[PDB]
């Protein structure tokens, strides 16, 4: 699922006071991946520890 | 639920609690065993032993 | 900038509450001026003090 770039005018979306009283905006958007790995042996890693 | 509430009274919540239950899956058999002796005498004599 | 009149129905615009926790409304009007004075000696006032 999908929530494309919105606009939020009320309330207090993130904690740091409400958007009214302080008299600001905040533009959000959000998506949700499923995500799985069939076998870890598919990959393999160069690295340098 | 519903809540009687004031002018300015502070709002509650009270919300619809659900749960899952489920099936079983039961396999019954039946298994008759008999000679060779009774086909051959019902075949021939026409019982109705292994019709019934 | 104007905001003409409006109606807010959800946050706390003024620090009292929330609208929706407490079931009430508030109205909001707001305008921004630009205000400058080119000299100051274009005016004379009269008082007592």
């Amino acid at each position: 699922a999908n929530i494309p770039l919105t606009l939020i005018e009320y309330g207090d979306p993130d904690g740091s006071g409400d958007l009214q009283r302080k008299n600001e905006l905040a533009i959000r958007a959000e998506v949700v991946y499923g995500v799985g790995i069939l076998s870890t042996d598919a990959f393999a890693v160069v690295r340098d520890a | 639920r519903g809540e009687v509430v004031g002018e300015s009274a502070e709002k509650s919540e009270s919300t619809a609690t659900f749960a899952p239950v489920t099936s079983l899956v039961r396999k019954v058999q039946v298994t008759q065993r008999f000679s060779q002796e009774v086909k051959w005498a019902d075949e021939s004599r026409q019982l109705g032993v292994l019709q019934t």
